[PDB]
């Protein structure tokens, strides 16, 4: 027993500038009848993998929510994407989750999809710390799997020249000194190069996100009851008599 | 604590068997005695007929129970032979 | 982007005063797990008839909560005058966890008006409102409360008919008592019942206006409505955040009676909030009829173990504050509100560390 | 690249202008492109930069003006003495490259 | 402020060529310098630019000169240079040495060329 | 690289037998050689033990 | 370990029966009585393959 619903909107990913990596999108899906392979055969993918979840699972399974994070990304910077990367970006611009089942695509984008704009360059974070009220003990400031950089709200949209530094004073609130931050930039390539992350959560609420199958008249709780039979609702397996 | 030192004077620090902190030889050039910090056992006396309880410190003084130790804060207490009871 | 109509075009904004006195009144309501108070219900099972252990995000046993009221405006007859608030926008707060707030704590009792020391009035319910983001600074004229960049607002309208919640950038306006203004002091919301809450016609969007006449709206990502049942049953609202953006909680779409709280709308919100106000509201009624309102209250949440007791009617009465005290956590070691008689062992007290040494 | 029209002229006292387009990468989203103007057998000079303002030393009769991917130089009440070949100049920060137009001949 | 550029000639194909420029009126360690070049019957072409010592004087370069050209700066005498270590028949055009500015600030920034020297030719 | 054996021990070992499955393939797609991949080789074309 | 924290006596737990039982005790001051100690382990000669 499964619900019948609509696909996922994929349309605003597909209709605008590709955000930077430490400035990215997050979609979140509930109540849908999900397709992989009508995204992913919009790209040329480079790349595709994933932790904690088959290959199989990732397309074929039902989840209680279902989160694509996408944003513009250099493909040689791929090596730094790992969760047990070097930190460059990850420790400042993005990190995903390792406790959560999740994937990483990687894909170039094909001259026939001219609904999606290029960007000007690729920009990204080198460091970002806190300065104490001392003015002169500095603490690094990272971001968690589902954060945003400690300092995004002062990294302007684009890092016009390496070594640009950004500065503002903080508040009371925060125990006061200065957050502050630089960033760099990479050329663009010929073809536009973008990274979209999938997180996978179960168990919290009816598992509603699944894929499309048909279905027919005995595969019904109705005239099955008194008997031993398997069975799968909305994501929820096993076996019993109803 | 302040206290009297032992082992050699070289190393900062002194160990027990068990391979814990137990003394260290401080900057000012004075021996210090160090101790893990110690919790207050407790249990519960509880009658259900009558639907009331009283709480049983362990095995305390009675000197470092304070009134308002009815909760874990995240009549006034009585020493006993058998420990402080509130 | 969402279009969320024209900005305010008047001259100058609403002068509020600001009489703190008259707001520090003290009505206790503590958290009561025994009754289940403002517990929300498990999102992903149901159960009945049964007594389980459960950790979720709860308030502590015996908090106090913190209190915050609303009050008329000053009047002359049947004219309107400058409005009246409590401190409230300089009172920036870690949202931490989230938070849960009892509304008509004190709905069908008897009281006085804030504004006016010997006038009796019945106490009906009022909807709170609040303002919740990730970075709060300074007005032009150095006074605190001005959160930065997009912010989350929610607002009840209509008289408490509607609700409407929205992110978008606060761009403050300069004309006199206004944010980046002359003479500023602080900012509110207010109706004006004679005319907005017409049986036949409530102005859904008195206090949206009001709103506007301190601060411009820019860049909304979205903006959504809720309808509201009128009525003066007690209930609770809840609101949480997590990877999947802000949780809204309320127990009046599924147990209106029973207090349980159930999520009823998931806003996307995907930018963490860190901090939140309280968002002060006036009345500007006229000076022969004013009324009492009940008091809410803010409890803070904590990823605490409770003990649940779920009723035959699948809904929860009882709960125990496992961490409270050491019979508490007695009755939880056994999973049973019965324990029999005897001595028993509880969890140790343990002091904290003072001032560390380097 | 930049795209401006070959030539642009009309009598001295007359409105004229001097496009340049491009996408919203290169004039959509940041007003930052400049005009030079050169004269024959001359080294360029600066008119008009961040697709607004002008350097004192530039009469009031050139002026900026931006809409949609469309840059230009606008040039109000042209004199005969205005003769000269006027180029778009597009220019980021890093990881880019200068970038101009063809050139304009006005006359 | 003054730009004064020599060092212009001609060399046959395959050879090479230094152009050099002196700044006056200006504060040499304080301005980016960059060279732009003109061919007869076109248009502007960039050739490449040098940042200033305090920021480790790095360049980049046109498309058109990679790997050929190379730029560099001397603040003790307030000159700049543009070495082509192999020169093309399609080399041929006026060399302009001329310093390079940004506007607004690093939130938003609009760069742009201020002042310029006379020029030199390389044939 | 090698799985639930060492690179050197692979080369030094006696074994029952020894499969060699050797076919063309481009070093542009090694990423699709693992156990985790986007599918266009470990699904269909070849996968390892 | 005297109190000064000097090393004063010592004991070589692979030297011998004996020794390994005050080792196996932790101690210099062990009771009567017969004990149970390590086996003493065959070595091989010249291997075969
Ligand atoms: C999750 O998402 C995936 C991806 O979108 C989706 O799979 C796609 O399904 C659609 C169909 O639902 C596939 O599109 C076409 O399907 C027909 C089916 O054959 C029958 O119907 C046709 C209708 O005229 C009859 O002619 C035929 O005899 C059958 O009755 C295929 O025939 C189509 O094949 C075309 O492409 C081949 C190779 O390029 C050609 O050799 C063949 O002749 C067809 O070409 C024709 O159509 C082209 C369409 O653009 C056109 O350009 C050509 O000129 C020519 O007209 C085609 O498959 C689609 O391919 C599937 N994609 C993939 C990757 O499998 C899943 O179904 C979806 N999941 C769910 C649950 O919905
Ligand atoms: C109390 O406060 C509420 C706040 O929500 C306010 O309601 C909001 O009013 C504004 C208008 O002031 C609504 O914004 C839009 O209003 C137009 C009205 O049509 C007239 O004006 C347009 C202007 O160009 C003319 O073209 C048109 O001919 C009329 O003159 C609506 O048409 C808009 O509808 C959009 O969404 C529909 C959804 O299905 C689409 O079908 C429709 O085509 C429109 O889509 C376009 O705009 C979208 C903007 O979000 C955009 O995303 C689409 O891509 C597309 O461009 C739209 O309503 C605003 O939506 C109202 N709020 C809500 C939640 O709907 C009350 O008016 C205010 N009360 C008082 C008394 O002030
Ligand atoms: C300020 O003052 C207002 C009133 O002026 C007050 O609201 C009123 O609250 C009372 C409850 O305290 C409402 O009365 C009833 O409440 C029960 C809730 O469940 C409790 O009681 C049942 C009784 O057995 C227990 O089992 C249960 O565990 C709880 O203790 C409601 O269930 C009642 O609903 C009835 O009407 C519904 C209409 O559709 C039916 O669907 C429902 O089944 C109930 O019908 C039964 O009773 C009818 C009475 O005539 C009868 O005709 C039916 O056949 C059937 O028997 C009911 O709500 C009272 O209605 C509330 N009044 C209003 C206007 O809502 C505020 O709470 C108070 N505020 C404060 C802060 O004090
Ligand atoms: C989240 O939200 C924060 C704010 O809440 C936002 O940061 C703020 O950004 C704004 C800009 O959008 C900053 O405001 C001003 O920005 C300009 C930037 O240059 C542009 O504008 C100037 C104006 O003439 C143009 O010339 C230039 O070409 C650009 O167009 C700064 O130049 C401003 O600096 C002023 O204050 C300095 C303090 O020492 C002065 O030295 C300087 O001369 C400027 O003074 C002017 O304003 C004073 C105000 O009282 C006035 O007294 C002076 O006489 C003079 O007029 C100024 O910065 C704003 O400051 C930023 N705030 C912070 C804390 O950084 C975040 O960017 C946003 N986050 C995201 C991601 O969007
Ligand atoms: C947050 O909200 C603010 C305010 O709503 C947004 O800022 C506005 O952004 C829009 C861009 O979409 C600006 O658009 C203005 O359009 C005017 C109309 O002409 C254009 O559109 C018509 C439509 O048919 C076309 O025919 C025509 O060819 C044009 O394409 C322009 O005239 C405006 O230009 C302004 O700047 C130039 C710069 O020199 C001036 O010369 C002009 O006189 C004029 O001032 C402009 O293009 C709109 O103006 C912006 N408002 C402000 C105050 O700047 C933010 O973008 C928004 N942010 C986010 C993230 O949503
Ligand atoms: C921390 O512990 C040390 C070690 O016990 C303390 O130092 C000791 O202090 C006593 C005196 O209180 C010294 O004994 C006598 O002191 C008099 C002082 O004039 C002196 O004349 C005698 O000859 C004799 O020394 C003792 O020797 C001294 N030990 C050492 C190693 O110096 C120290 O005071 C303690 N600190 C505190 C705050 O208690
Ligand atoms: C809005 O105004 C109210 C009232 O003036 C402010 O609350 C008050 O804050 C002071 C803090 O100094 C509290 O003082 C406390 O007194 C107790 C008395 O024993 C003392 O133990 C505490 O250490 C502290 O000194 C005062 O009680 C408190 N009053 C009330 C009614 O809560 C409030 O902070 C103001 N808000 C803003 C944003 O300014
Ligand atoms: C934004 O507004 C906050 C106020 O909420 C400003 O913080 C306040 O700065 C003043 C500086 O004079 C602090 O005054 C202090 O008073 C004590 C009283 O004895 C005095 O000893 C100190 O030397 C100092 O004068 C005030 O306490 C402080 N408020 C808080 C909550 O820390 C803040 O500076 C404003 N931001 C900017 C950029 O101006
Ligand atoms: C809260 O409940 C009210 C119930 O009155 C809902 O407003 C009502 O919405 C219906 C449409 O679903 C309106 O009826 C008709 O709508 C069409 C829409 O274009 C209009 O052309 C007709 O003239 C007529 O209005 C009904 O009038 C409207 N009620 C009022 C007072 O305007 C409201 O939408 C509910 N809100 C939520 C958040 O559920
Ligand atoms: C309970 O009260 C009785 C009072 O009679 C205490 O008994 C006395 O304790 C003092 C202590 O020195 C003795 O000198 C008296 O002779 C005792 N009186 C008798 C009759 O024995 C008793 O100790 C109290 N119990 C507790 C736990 O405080
Ligand atoms: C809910 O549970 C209670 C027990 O916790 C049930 O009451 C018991 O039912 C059994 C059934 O034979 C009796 O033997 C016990 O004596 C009952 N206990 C008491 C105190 O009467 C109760 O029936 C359950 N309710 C439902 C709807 O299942
Ligand atoms: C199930 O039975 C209904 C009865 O009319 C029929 O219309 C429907 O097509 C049947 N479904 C299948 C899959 O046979």
């Amino acid at each position: 027993e499964q619900a019948e619903g609509v696909e996922c909107d994929f349309s605003p990913l597909l209709s605008g500038t590709p955000p930077q990596v430490y400035n990215f999108k997050r979609l979140v899906f509930t109540n849908c009848n999900y397709n992989l392979t009508k995204l992913l055969s919009l790209f040329s993918v480079n790349d595709f993998t994933c932790s904690q979840i088959s290959p199989a699972a990732i397309a074929s399974n039902c989840y209680s929510s279902l989160i694509l994070d996408y944003f513009s990304y250099p493909l040689s910077m791929k090596s730094d994407l790992s969760v047990s990367s070097a930190g460059p970006i990850s420790q400042f611009n993005y990190k995903q989750s390792f406790s959560n089942p999740t994937c990483l695509i990687l894909a170039t984008v094909p001259h026939n999809l001219t609904t999606i704009t290029k960007p000007l360059k690729y920009s990204y974070i080198n460091k970002c710390s806190r300065l104490l009220s001392d003015d002169r003990t500095e603490v690094p400031q990272l971001v968690n799997a589902n954060q945003y950089s400690p300092c995004v709200s002062i990294v302007p949209s684009t890092v016009w020249e390496d070594g640009d530094y950004y500065r503002k004073q903080l508040s009371p609130l925060e125990g006061g000194g200065w957050l502050v931050a630089s960033g760099s930039t990479v050329a663009m390539t010929e073809q536009l190069q973008m990274g979209f992350g999938i997180t996978v959560q179960y168990g919290t609420d009816t598992n509603s996100v699944c894929p499309k199958l048909e279905f027919a008249n005995d595969t019904k709780i109705a005239s099955q009851l008194g008997n031993c039979v398997e069975y799968s609702l909305y994501g929820v397996s096993g076996r019993g008599v109803f | 604590q302040n206290c009297t030192a032992v082992g050699v004077r070289q190393q900062r620090f002194v160990y027990d068997a068990y391979q814990n902190l137990v003394g260290y030889y401080s900057d000012d050039g004075n021996y210090y005695c160090l101790r893990a910090c110690v919790s207050v056992p407790v249990s519960v006396i509880y009658d259900k007929e009558t639907k009331t309880h009283a709480t049983l410190f362990g095995s305390v003084a009675c000197e470092h129970i304070s009134s308002t130790m009815s909760q874990y804060s995240r009549y006034g207490p009585l020493q006993t032979p058998v420990g402080c009871v509130l | 982007t969402v279009d969320v109509g024209p900005d305010s075009v008047k001259s100058a904004c609403i002068e509020v005063d600001i009489q703190q006195t008259f707001f520090d009144k003290t009505w206790p309501r503590p958290i009561d797990v025994s009754k289940a108070d403002g517990i929300i219900y498990p999102q992903g099972r149901t159960y009945s008839n049964i007594t389980i252990t459960y950790q979720g995000l709860f308030p502590y046993q015996g908090d106090h909560g913190d209190m915050y009221v609303y009050s008329a405006g000053h009047a002359t007859g049947t004219t309107p005058q400058k409005l009246f608030v409590a401190n409230y926008s300089q009172d920036v707060k870690q949202f931490a966890n989230g938070f849960v707030v009892r509304i008509g704590a004190a709905a069908n009792s008897t009281g006085t008006v804030i504004i006016s020391p010997s006038t009796s009035a019945t106490i009906r319910k009022i909807y709170p409102a609040f303002m919740l983001g990730s970075s709060v600074g300074n007005f032009s004229d150095g006074k605190m409360g001005r959160f930065f960049n997009h912010t989350l607002v929610l607002l009840p309208d209509g008289c408490g008919t509607l609700l409407r919640a929205f992110y978008c950038i606060l761009e403050p306006r300069s004309g006199n008592h206004c944010p980046a203004g002359n003479s500023y002091t602080s900012f509110a919301t207010y109706h004006t019942p004679a005319t907005d809450c017409s049986d036949g016609n409530y102005n859904r969007n008195a206090s949206l206006n009001s709103f506007k006449e301190y601060f411009n709206l820019r860049n909304c990502t979205f903006m959504y409505t809720y309808n509201i049942t009128e009525d003066e049953i007690l209930e609770w609202f809840g609101i949480t955040q997590t990877a999947q953006g802000v949780h809204l909680f309320s127990s009046r779409y599924v147990d209106l009676y029973g207090g349980n709280m159930f999520q009823f709308a998931t806003l996307p919100v995907y930018d963490t909030i860190k901090y939140y106000s309280i968002i002060p509201h006036s009345i500007r009624s006229i000076q022969s009829d004013r009324k009492a309102w009940a008091a809410f209250y803010v409890y803070k949440l904590q990823p605490l173990t409770f003990l649940l007791d779920f009723s035959v009617d699948g809904y929860i009465r009882r709960a125990i504050d496992c961490g409270f005290n050491d019979l508490s956590q007695l009755h939880c070691s056994y999973e049973s509100f019965d324990v029999e008689s005897g001595v028993y062992s509880v969890s140790s007290f343990e002091a904290k560390p003072s001032g560390s040494v380097v | 690249a930049l795209t401006q029209p070959a030539s642009v002229s009309g009598s001295p006292g007359q409105s004229i202008t001097i496009s340049c387009t491009g996408t919203s990468s290169d004039v959509g989203t940041y007003d930052l492109v400049s005009w030079y103007q050169q004269h024959p057998g001359k080294s360029p000079k600066l008119m008009i930069y961040a697709d607004i303002k002008r350097p004192s030393g530039v009469s009031h009769r050139f002026s900026g003006s931006k809409s949609g991917n469309t840059a230009s130089l606008t040039i109000s009440g042209l004199q005969s003495a205005d003769e000269a070949d006027y180029y778009c100049c597009l220019y980021a920060g890093s990881s880019t490259s200068v970038i101009f137009g063809g050139g304009t001949k006005v006359t | 402020v003054q730009l004064l550029e020599s060092g212009g000639g001609l060399v046959k194909p395959g050879g090479s060529l230094r152009l050099s420029c002196e700044a006056s009126g200006l504060t040499f360690s304080n301005v980016w310098m960059s060279w732009v070049r003109q061919a007869p019957g076109k248009g502007l072409e960039w050739v490449g630019r040098i940042k200033r010592k305090s920021e480790g004087a790095t360049t980049d370069y046109g498309a058109p000169v990679k790997g050929r050209f190379t730029l560099s700066r001397d603040d003790s005498k307030n000159t700049v240079y543009l070495q082509m270590n192999s020169l093309k028949i399609d080399d041929t055009a006026v060399y302009y040495c001329s310093t390079l500015t940004r506007g607004g600030d690093v939130w938003s920034s609009s760069y742009y060329f201020d002042y310029w020297g006379q020029g030199a030719l390389v044939t």
